[PDB]
């Protein structure tokens, strides 16, 4: 098991940029693919991106291609969410969350192990 | 049921080994998983296969464990 909490989150003006960071407890980050999910209310978390622990390959929601970045820093615990051309839709709490299975896509909520407490990102027009 | 840690550590270990061919049960003893790629996603790349569309898995019941 491994802690995750998230931060970077707060407001920014359409058209803007912002880099969300999650950070882990422990000393086995780098054995669990990472995941970026994100909620508004009344619907589930839906996916954001992904980004193996083998290989660091990466896998995005049709709503992220082209715009944000996923990556990591094994030595620091930490993966990133890189966020541009953010727009009003994209306001919501954004989730880490960590799943043990270490290659190929994942996509759903329910199939990640670990999550973190959220951080809110609101994108004002 | 095998629980998803322990279905994932079993395809973290057989990674290179998967195929549309089932897996053996990931257990000698008790219950276990057995795996594979779905066969419709036979030509995905290994690293593009999603775990819940393009691997498909199914309990294999054991012998009891001893104790």
């Amino acid at each position: 098991q491994v802690q995750l909490q998230e931060s970077g989150g707060g407001l920014v003006q359409a058209g803007g940029s912002l880099r969300l960071s999650c950070a882990a407890s422990g000393r086995t980050f780098s054995s669990y693919s990472m995941g970026w999910f994100r909620q508004v209310p009344g619907k589930e978390r839906e996916f954001v991106a992904r980004i193996t622990s083998s290989g660091g390959n990466t896998d995005y929601a049709d709503s992220a291609k082209g715009r944000f970045t996923i990556s990591r820093d094994n030595a620091k615990n930490t993966v990133y969410l890189q966020m541009s051309t953010l727009k009003p839709e994209d306001t919501a709490v954004y989730y880490c969350a960590a799943d043990l299975w270490q290659y190929g896509r994942n996509s759903r909520a329910a199939d990640y192990d670990y999550w973190g407490q959220g951080t809110q990102v609101t994108v004002s027009s | 049921e095998p629980s998803d840690k322990h279905i994932k550590e079993y395809l973290n270990k057989i990674q290179n080994s998967l195929s549309t061919e089932w897996s053996p049960c990931s257990v000698t003893c008790g219950n276990g998983i057995q795996v594979r790629i779905k066969p419709g996603s036979a030509n995905k790349p290994k690293d593009e296969l999603d775990y819940a569309n393009d691997i498909e898995k199914k309990i294999c019941k054991m012998e009891k464990c001893s104790s």
